[PDB]
């Protein structure tokens, strides 16, 4: 099996979140930090 | 709820070569990648089905 890490993409201009744990917890990815 | 905004710089660097192949439209290392992520936890906000994408970043060891 491949682990718990995803990104989940929206429509919207940079919305990309990422997730550690299957997602049961979402961060915005900021991509100028 | 969206818990607060991450650097990308503090993500694992196999989050880096997802972000090069969703731009690219592949090619993808799993199945799974590119189906529609259907939301139903109502953790990020509602939106139409197939607003939502799924992919996978790689673990090193895991297959």
């Amino acid at each position: 099996t491949r682990g718990t890490r995803r990104i989940i993409t929206g429509e919207a201009t940079q919305e990309d979140y990422y997730t550690g744990d299957h997602y049961a917890t979402f961060s915005l990815i900021d991509k100028t930090c | 709820d969206v818990s607060g905004t991450v650097c990308l710089s503090a993500l694992p660097p196999e989050a880096t070569d997802t972000l090069n192949l969703i731009a690219s439209d592949g090619p993808f290392p799993y199945s799974q990648d590119g189906v529609v992520f259907q939301n139903r936890e109502s953790v990020l906000p509602t939106q139409s089905y197939g607003y939502y994408h799924e992919y996978t970043v790689i673990t090193p060891g895991a297959r």
